[PDB]
RNA sequence: AGAGGGCGUGAAACCGUUAAGAGGUAAACGGGUGGGGUCCGCGCAGUCCGCCCGGAGGAUUCAACCCGGCGGCGGGUCCGGCCGUGUCGGCGGCCCGGCGGAUCUUUCCCGCGCGGGGGACCGUCCCCCGACCGGCGACCGGCCGCCGCCGGGCGCAUUUCCA
RNA sequence: UACCCACCCGACCCGUCUUGAAACACGGACCAAGGAGUCUAACACGUGCGCGAGUCGGGGGCUCGCACGAAAGCCGCCGUG
RNA sequence: CUGGAGCGUCGGGCCCAUACCCGGCCGUCGCCGGCAGUCGAGAGUGGACGGGAGCGGCGGGGGCGGCGCGCGCGCGCGCCCGCCCCCGGAGCCCCGCGGACGCUACGCCGCGACGAGUAGGAGGGCCGCUGCGGUGAGCCUUGAAGCCUAGGGCGCGGGCCCG
């Protein structure tokens, strides 16, 4: 009894120093794509640029699909077909901001929001910044912190994603699971910009702070992490 | 002024109620009141029917 | 009771549950259910329809004592009597039938209501429905009148 | 700076019941116990109902119980009443029962029991079967108050056809300004 | 050298100062306890600038340090003998106050019994 | 029962007490006056009590009997304890525990007689 | 009599003077400090207490152990008895068990078809004993196991008190 | 924390009617004391408790000099409604 | 104020809200919340019990891997056979044999989240006044109510408590 149990029970116990191995080291091969494509998906586009000019010839890159959209502007004083979208993009309090998927719908939402807003096609170490430092998933319904990634399997698992670096294809690389991937991701609490705005209120193309900003969002974003 | 779905009423106190209201703090001192009478009537008539003919 | 009212919530409450605009004034409609045809009419017209009118025929001095008379659906006779008269019965075996006064427990009439249990019935009463017969008579038995 | 309506937030469903009767506060008591823990919805569901009103539990009629016990699959289980079983005077063939209720209203205690059928209260249930294996919830018709002929669109609007509160009906009692179509119009 | 406690917080408190009402100042048929102003245009409600602060809730305090005196031994009223012995156990915690109408004779019999089981008292030397 | 008479004892109750923010039990046995199930002496049928012996020195520890309770004078029984500290609270212990009875107690009934004791003896400098 | 003949108490506005501090933007107010006072904690070291332990001093009886007693607790054999739940048997209370029922007999009795009474029936509630089972805080008796107190034994590398 | 004083920043007098009051709108010298949503009937919904195809309440009766009592108890009343 | 402190177009740098971030603290709502005495952290069962046998195993994917493996099954001991034994004791991070200090079961605890307000509602008021039924071996000529206090405090505060 007692020493067929205790063999019986500390089996379990080892058959988790298995688990939690295999698992812990299947995230960090995981990862390695994570080098690997993330270097690869550089590079061939460069390759191919590089291609074209040594012909008299010529790229256009594709397309961003992902474009995360910063709130600047506050919450009185506002119209309502824009109250809404702001509220679609779950953009509700000031000067926060989420990842969103540009679409022809989407790309039109942000339109009609634009003199509110501030997107732009982010970088890598954007979304590394802000879903490691400020990325909070949402877990029964709850801003709860992402501090060990048995909470993003906890709610992600079923999609193949298990932890906090196999979200982050799904961040930029869209994925099939954006959606999902990008509604556990609680909208990201942003702090006023260090060195400050240049004009909140008109476009950016004429000075301003609002709409789109191609790339130069990665300014915007170290200066609010 | 009525204000969405009660009955109509038409309560009597248009008149003055006031004035004439009998309030009923007799009624237990008069249950006494009475008591005496059935039985003293009974005793006065001994041997007689109490309740009467 | 004093203590469990809005009233003591209301004190340092100017108005008093009551609007500082428009005050509580004294009587602004009218005194009762008076602006019936006017003005009050929206109410009186879409939640008592039918007040404002006459109809029908008077029949003046009237006695209900001349026009008593209760109903009893055949759904409880299977009460009215004590139910060991019942379950005495439905066996037996000479066609019994007890006999049930609607008269006796209190009513000036007996109607067809519900299902009858099958057994055979006599029911003494006044002034039958037709259905009440025509169940009685069918699950077997019959219906005996009195004045 | 957040823009939500904070309107209807707070949600208003009854968290205690709102009787000071020890032994509803006290069954009560008892799943909090069991609804916390079992897997079983039943008790969750009946805590939700020990904790309802009077009002909102209405009463089971016996004859009403017959019906939901006789139909196919439902033999061999517990009636369950978060309320009380009441007669059904016009009803006669009681099958052997085995019900659960707060109350029974004693006349058909007696009616049960005499069929050899059996009565359990809200604990004795508990240890029968605390998961609620084999067990039939019912409620009393709570669309039977008298009360909700009253409610709905209004009488005097179109073809919406809504007991009026009339101190006394009659012939003279609201027949006439909208009723008779030869005086006024009709609704 | 006294009845130290089983625990001494820090006691924080976020504001120290009372609450007079609006205008307790210029007329004295107004005591300084709370009324809350009710004016349509009084300057107070509206919460507006280098006026009087009104009594909210989130300005309140600390569960733990609350309700607690600067040694750490909340009250009790000690009204007579028989009460101090319901604090024989919860000595370390919180304290007895003996209560102002307590005579000069028992106000004595009530101190000595706490010191003979160790439940500090706050008015322990007061009659006399 | 016991969970039942609670419920009537929960507020009403002559040895209750609420001033000043505490509530408080000021009945025969239970172990620190407090509002309770656990320490509560009366509601309940298996209770221990601590309090001072009637001769200045010493400890009684009360046992509810469970006998025949509704039975208030041979219901529960005492036991004086002149002894020196120690023995004193293992007496107590070993009264309570590897005696199963309510083994909650326990405790509160050794830092109630450990309070006893110190109550009585050469009081202050 | 700081209860003096409009006298218990004896507020505020208000005024009476004593003390302190201030004082050209009327006072008065909010936030923040600073100085000073009246008082209030202290300290003529506040070094705060509580365990346990080691060491060095000093002092009573023990604790560990049994044995006599007393009192608890728990265990069960349900052993024996008493208790009550569900079941069965007794048709045994049924008339020595009642009350309810428009159940039934005026085969009965009394009084005038009716009333009262008696007799039959069903539903209910009691005895006998027998069997099963929840054997239930409802005990009570023995046997046990453990605890506590009291009294014996144990004189001291023990077990306490004190510094 | 409170008294005086000192400084720095803030700062219009409340109440009220009012689209808008510090109002060159009205009430308001100061203080004490008094002072304004009450009772009843009728509805209605909401809820609490009793019993439940019933359930009641009186008004009556039977039981008190009441100390408590002008209470409580009980009635084929109990259903004549 | 004047190659300016004027006006165009532009840089850097800095300053500041009750705005955003992080933290602190006090509200409320929700969590089908946990917590009324139990194992267990992307939990991916557990257990009889048999017959047979043992170093077997379950000799499956550059998957990068998720469900099976390298802290043990079997083993150290008693000596190829037995065992693999009892918590009134494993010595305990799991403990299912019994359970907080904590469990006023309308108590307490963790999460998150959120708390501009006239009229109005609603809730909460060991907020306040006077009356009675209970109850507090309440208090009181060893001094109550009121009253008075630049006497210590507490609540966010109604007020409350203390000199
Ligand atoms: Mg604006
Ligand atoms: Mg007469
Ligand atoms: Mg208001
Ligand atoms: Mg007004
Ligand atoms: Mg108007
Ligand atoms: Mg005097
Ligand atoms: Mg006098
Ligand atoms: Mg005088
Ligand atoms: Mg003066
Ligand atoms: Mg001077
Ligand atoms: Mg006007
Ligand atoms: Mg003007
Ligand atoms: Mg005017
Ligand atoms: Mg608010």
């Amino acid at each position: 009894n007692f020493a067929e149990l205790k063999i019986k029970r500390l089996r379990k116990k080892f058959a988790q120093k298995m688990l939690r191995k295999a698992r812990r080291k299947l995230i960090y091969e995981k990862a390695k794509h994570y080098h690997k494509e993330y270097r690869q998906m550089y590079r061939t586009e460069i390759r191919m640029a590089r291609m074209a000019r040594k012909a008299g010839n010529f790229y256009v890159p594709a397309e961003p699909k992902l474009a995360f959209v910063i709130r600047i502007r506050g919450i009185n004083g506002v119209s309502p077909k824009v109250r809404k979208v702001l509220q679609l993009l779950r953009l509700r309090q000031i000067f926060n901001g989420t990842f969103v998927k540009l679409n022809k719908a989407s790309i039109n939402m942000l339109r009609i929001v634009e003199p509110y807003i501030a997107w732009g096609y982010p970088n890598l170490k954007s979304v590394n910044e802000l879903i490691y430092k400020r990325g909070y998933g949402k877990i029964n319904k709850k801003r709860i912190a992402l501090t060990d990634n048995a909470l993003i399997a906890r709610s992600l698992g079923k999609y193949g994603i298990i932890c906090m670096e196999d979200l982050i294809h799904e961040i930029y690389t869209v994925g099939k699971r954006f959606k999902e991937a990008n509604n556990f991701l609680w909208p990201f609490k942003l702090s006023s910009p260090r060195g400050g705005m240049k004009k909140k209120t008109t476009h950016f193309v004429e000075g301003g702070d609002a709409g789109n900003r191609e790339d130069q969002i990665n300014r915007l974003i170290r200066r609010m992490n | 002024a009525p204000s969405r779905n009660g009955m109509i009423l038409k309560p009597h106190f248009h008149k003055d109620w006031q004035r004439r209201v009998a309030t009923w703090f007799n009624q237990p001192a008069r249950k006494i009141r009475r008591r005496k009478a059935r039985q003293a009537k009974a005793r006065r008539i001994a041997p007689r029917p109490a309740s009467g003919p | 009771p004093s203590r469990l009212r809005k009233t003591r919530k209301l004190r340092g409450h100017v108005s008093h549950g009551h609007g500082r605009i428009g005050k509580h004034r004294k009587h602004p409609g009218g005194r009762g259910n008076a602006g019936g045809m006017h003005h009050h009419r929206i109410n009186f017209d879409k939640y008592h329809p039918g007040y404002f009118g006459k109809v029908g025929m008077r029949h003046y001095h009237l006695k209900r004592n001349q026009s008593f008379c209760p109903t009893v659906n055949l759904d409880k006779l299977w009460t009215l009597v004590s139910e060991q008269t019942r379950i005495n019965a439905a066996k037996n075996k000479t066609g019994a039938a007890p006999i049930i006064d609607v008269v006796r427990s209190g009513y000036y009439k007996v109607l067809g209501k519900g299902k009858l249990p099958k057994q055979p019935v006599i029911v003494k009463a006044k002034f039958f429905s037709r259905r009440a017969e025509e169940k009685i008579k069918g699950v077997g038995g019959a219906c005996v009148l009195v004045a | 700076g957040v823009d939500i309506r904070h309107n209807k937030d707070r949600k208003v469903r009854r968290k205690e019941p709102k009787s000071q009767d020890i032994y509803l506060r006290l069954l009560v008591k008892l799943y909090r116990f069991l609804a916390r823990r079992t897997n079983s919805t039943f008790n969750q569901v009946v805590l939700k109902r020990l904790f309802m009103s009077r009002t909102n539990r209405p009463p089971l009629s016996l004859s009403r119980m017959i019906r939901k016990m006789k139909l196919p699959g439902r033999e061999g289980k517990t009636a369950v009443v978060v309320g009380t079983i009441t007669d059904d005077v016009r009803v006669q063939e009681v099958p052997k029962l085995k019900v659960c209720a707060l109350r029974v209203s004693s006349r058909a205690r007696s009616r049960i029991l005499k069929a050899g059928g059996k009565i359990l209260t809200f604990d004795q249930l508990a240890l029968d079967s605390p998961k609620g294996c084999g067990t039939v919830l019912l409620s009393g018709p709570r669309k039977g108050r008298e009360v909700y002929r009253h409610f709905g669109k209004a009488p005097g609007t179109p073809h919406s056809h809504t007991k009026p509160y009339v101190r006394s009906k009659g012939r003279k009692f609201e027949r006439a300004r909208g009723r008779r179509a030869s005086r006024g119009y009709k609704n | 050298a006294a009845l130290r406690p089983l625990v001494k917080p820090k006691i924080v408190k976020k504001r120290t100062k009372k609450f007079i009402r609006h205008q307790s100042d210029r007329y004295v048929k107004i005591k300084r306890n709370w009324r809350k102003p009710r004016g349509i245009d009084n300057r107070v409600r509206r919460r507006f600038k280098g006026q009087i602060l009104m009594p909210n809730i989130g300005y309140g305090s600390n569960k733990k340090t609350k309700h607690m005196l600067p040694s750490g031994f909340r009250k009790f009223l000690v009204h007579n003998v028989k009460e101090l012995e319901v604090l024989l156990m919860c000595n370390k915690s919180y304290c007895a106050e003996i209560a102002h109408n307590v005579s000069s004779k028992n106000r004595k019999a009530i101190v000595e019994r706490a010191a003979q089981l160790a439940i500090r008292v706050t008015n322990p030397n007061a009659r006399l | 029962s016991a969970h039942l008479q609670w419920m009537v004892v929960r507020n009403c109750s002559s040895f209750l007490i609420k001033r000043n923010k505490q509530t408080y039990s000021t009945e025969p046995n239970n172990l620190k006056a407090r509002n309770s199930f656990r320490y509560n002496g009366l509601i309940h049928h298996k209770t221990v009590g601590v309090e001072p012996a009637a001769d200045g020195k010493g400890v009684v520890v009360v046992i509810k009997r469970r006998s025949g309770q509704r039975k208030p004078a041979t219901s529960y029984v005492r036991t004086t304890i002149n002894k020196n500290a120690r023995a004193t609270l293992s007496s107590i212990r070993h009264m309570i525990r590897k005696n199963k009875y309510r083994p909650d107690l326990r405790m509160a009934a050794i830092r109630r007689a450990s309070a006893i004791l110190r109550s009585q003896k050469p009081v202050m400098v």
